[PDB]
């Protein structure tokens, strides 16, 4: 089976190798407890997460505007949790949620800040030589969303 | 259009749900004449619906004028300053509800096309992207082809 | 101007006459032969065209009311 | 420069990405006519000519003075 | 001419191979048919246009159960290059009214009870 | 002349508003103004697939930049990122490409680590 | 993180010079790399209307 | 990845059926679930309605096959009772 060093004898991307089982669950278990140090000693500075809202995601983090395009039921000023999380990022450490993070690691809360309707919206249609002309003014429902904070718990 | 019309980036008026949230709507007046089927729907929303209105939004100051000048109207006074002049003419009790509600819920910031869906004042947390991220660096700073 | 064939065109005929066989195999194995399924479902289908036959023969002009009417005179309500 | 580890029950995976320091060794000490103009101008920033030619008064027009500004 | 056309019969006869190949069993064979339409009928004739149009393929991958039976069958025949037929697979039998409405259908074709 | 238009004036300003800011004559004379502004509609209503498609090719541009700063190819980095579970769309990566380089990197290299 | 206004956009938007050796190399594969760097396909940061090219020195 | 997906049994489209599509995008804050959303109360109609549609093809195929049994029967026992002398 043995084949003499060529060009096509190997192929040329490196060979990988799996780290044996054992090795990884240990390094794993290291970096997940050393995470979950850094967070139950809060050694973390703003938190940034996206969030799977509307039928978007988000790249938020404490303070930031959100625009939804529609209504969504709820009065000004009310906070509201985000629950589809996907992220959560901080300076030295991110997780990563597959596809979500639970309820139990972040919450990222926010509030109702405006209700408004977008800029109208031309739709026009124009056929040539078809007397085919038609326009329609269209106006978007919107809420305007305050991210107010990020909140990440050690339960790794 | 975009190309014919002012933009402005999304923002509120005071970090309005940092700390706390304050309803941007302070004044609405609504002009409305006595005779007149133009008014009848404000006269009938006078009637029905403006003192509920008034008991959920305590900040905000509705005035009843009784007498407008040409249509009858409402025009909304909004903490920044701006003012938002609404006809309420032949407009039904429940037409004027609804568009009194979404003055309300508004804020003061112009209706205008709005660029970015989101607004952060901290895009970053890790460090903005730079060239020389993901750069490795070279034993004494030494640039391509540098002799020494 | 000639044209010719790429083997993204043959790979995507070929996706689809490999589902066209898979197709053949499920069409292949009837529950009830001809002679079971004969009247099956003729009571349904007697209703649901007795619903269509009862949609089609119920058309009529609508109600007309003297509140309706009546509550045009609103259009010089006024305050005194 | 990334530690990448599943969580134990394997819903969420941890990455800890410290940041790196450059080391000092891999650092150095501090040291202690409209043609001509145009065509000087293009060589200091490599650019060609034609961005530093005038444009006309409707175009200068167009150009918006107050822009939106974000952040 | 341009005509319809008639398969030969021995077209929808499954061979060993197949049955191997599909995982169907002749014996007991499956109740219900998940038919979508993956294709569409523009530049198609009119005859392939209405049978979509009566088996409610209008939509392009949008599930629809239909009988196992021969009329649907001939008519899935006369429509087979424009449809993706799956077996109904029903691991938990088909659902009770207690959980009607908590039923999906997953991709694999098994309407599951719990969702 | 029984019956004369009187708001033609206001008719006309409402097409000449939308072309005011035209070149030439277009943006005066009605004639001109009415089918220039037409276009200008038909355009803003059509571009509305092309921003979405052209968001989509900055986005796939962006992370095939910085996806390459670290040895991956941009299927690569999808693939595998699906292949992991992770669901983050495409404008979620250039923007972490752009603001969260680290955790791009470590994006990066869970991507490679799965293909390995 | 951290730089003031100011100096984060001029480190952002920095052009870089890069050297490529064309020694046995094919022009074609040389014009590629060169042609992503002038460009500045190779920055997340690109668009087309940022002027987000960098220098491209190719002995 | 949709093969990949459709391989792991999923939705072929990450949009389709899965946690990230029918959970709750939000709720308030004090703990009180969010009312429905309007996507998720037509899907569940819609899947409400396919298995009632299955439940009523089954049913109608299964009590088809058993009167056609019941034809079977009754046409053999005539004939059988006709032999009566």
């Amino acid at each position: 089976g043995y084949v003499p060093k060529t060009s096509l004898s190997s192929p040329p991307w490196p060979e990988v190798v799996l780290p044996d089982p054992v090795e990884e669950t240990r390094h794993h278990a290291e970096v997940v407890k050393k995470v979950n140090e850094m967070i139950v000693t809060g050694q973390y500075g703003r938190l940034f997460a996206v969030v799977h809202f509307a039928s978007r995601q988000w790249k938020v983090t404490s303070e930031d505007l959100i625009l939804i395009g529609n209504e969504l039921d709820l009065a000004c000023g009310e906070r509201i949790r985000l629950e589809k999380v996907l992220l959560v990022g901080a300076d030295n450490f991110t997780l990563l949620g597959k596809p979500l993070l639970g309820k139990d690691l972040v919450r990222v809360e926010a509030t109702v800040i405006e209700k408004t309707e977008s800029w109208p919206r031309i739709i026009m249609r124009f056929r040539k030589r078809k007397n085919f002309k038609k326009k329609r003014i269209v106006t978007t429902p919107q809420t305007v969303l305050r991210i107010n904070s990020i909140e990440i718990a050690p339960c790794l | 259009t975009a190309r014919g019309t002012p933009s402005r980036f999304l923002a509120s008026v005071l970090h309005n749900g940092l700390g706390r949230y304050v309803q941007q709507l302070q004044r609405l007046s609504f002009s409305v004449s006595r005779d007149g089927a133009s008014s009848r729907g404000a006269r009938e929303f006078v009637e029905r619906e403006v003192i509920d209105f008034a008991r959920r939004n305590p900040g905000v100051v509705i005035y009843v004028n009784s007498r407008p000048c040409c249509v009858p109207r409402v025009v909304a006074e909004y903490l920044n300053g701006a003012v938002r002049e609404e006809s309420i003419h032949c407009k039904s009790v429940e037409e004027i509800s609804t568009l009194v509600q979404k003055l309300a819920d508004q804020s003061g910031l112009d209706v205008i096309r709005i660029r970015k869906p989101f607004h952060t004042d901290n895009p970053s947390i890790q460090g903005q992207w730079h060239p020389f991220t993901n750069k490795p660096t070279t034993f004494r700073g030494l640039r391509p082809r540098e002799v020494q | 101007r000639p044209r010719f064939v790429s083997l993204r065109a043959k790979q995507n005929m070929i996706r689809r006459l490999e589902i066209e066989a898979e197709n053949h195999y499920w069409l292949s194995m009837p529950y009830m032969t001809r002679e079971q399924e004969r009247g099956h479902a003729a009571v349904r289908r007697r209703e649901a065209f007795e619903a269509i036959k009862a949609a089609a023969t119920s058309k009529f002009p609508p109600h007309r009311f003297i509140a309706d009417q009546l509550d045009h005179l609103n259009v010089t309500k006024k305050w005194s | 420069n990334v530690e990448l580890a599943l969580t134990s029950d394997g819903r969420t995976i941890v990455c800890y990405h410290p940041s790196v320091d450059i080391p000092y060794e891999h650092t150095k000490p501090i040291p202690r006519e409209e043609g001509p103009m145009i065509e000087q101008l293009s060589k200091m920033f490599f650019t060609t000519k034609h961005r530093w030619y005038p444009h006309g008064r409707y175009h200068r027009c167009r150009k918006n003075l107050n822009p939106p500004k974000d952040r | 001419k341009f005509t319809r056309s008639r398969i030969p019969e021995k077209v929808f006869q499954a061979s060993p191979e197949d049955h191997e190949k599909y995982g169907g069993d002749p014996q007991n064979p499956h109740k219900l048919h998940i038919v979508t339409r993956i294709k569409s009928t523009r530049r198609r004739p009119y005859w392939e246009k209405d049978i979509i149009k009566m088996l409610g393929l209008e939509k392009a991958h949008t599930p629809q159960v239909h009988k196992n039976i021969p009329s649907v069958n001939a008519k899935l025949k006369v429509v087979k290059h424009l449809i993706r037929i799956k077996p109904l697979k029903l691991p938990q039998g088909l659902p009770a009214e207690e959980n009607m409405s908590n039923t999906c259908l997953k991709s694999t074709g098994e309407l599951v009870v719990q969702w | 002349l029984r019956n004369r238009v009187t708001d033609r004036y206001f008719r006309i300003q409402e097409v000449l508003k939308h072309a005011r800011h035209f070149r030439g004559r277009k943006n005066r004379c009605y004639r001109l103004a009415v089918r220039t502004v037409i276009r200008a509609f038909v355009k803003c209503t059509k571009a509305r697939y092309l921003k979405k498609k052209n968001m989509r090719t900055l986005w796939i541009n962006r992370i095939t930049a910085a996806s390459q700063e670290h040895g991956l190819k941009y299927p690569a980095l999808i693939g595998n990122l699906v292949k992991c579970q992770v669901e983050l769309n495409r404008k979620v990566l250039a923007d972490l490409a752009i603001y969260e380089p680290k955790t791009f990197k470590s994006l990066a290299a869970l991507a490679s680590r799965r293909r390995h | 993180s951290s730089f003031s206004r100011a100096p984060q956009q001029w480190a952002t938007f920095a052009r870089i010079w890069y050297l490529l050796d064309g020694k046995m190399q094919p022009p074609g594969k040389l014009a590629a790399m060169a042609s992503i760097r002038l460009q500045g396909l190779h920055k997340p940061v690109y668009h087309a209307l940022s002027d987000c090219g960098d220098h491209v020195v190719i002995m | 990845g949709g093969q990949w997906r459709l391989q792991q049994g999923l939705a072929a489209n990450p949009s389709g059926y899965g946690p990230l599509t029918e959970l709750p995008d939000w709720s308030y804050a004090d703990g009180r679930p969010a009312p429905p959303m309007k996507g998720q109360l037509r899907r569940k109609a819609e899947r409400e309605t396919f298995a009632r549609r299955v439940v009523l093809l089954s049913q109608e195929m299964d009590a088809g096959l058993q009167a056609w049994q019941l034809r079977q029967q009754k046409l053999q026992e005539e004939q059988r009772k006709q032999e009566n002398a």
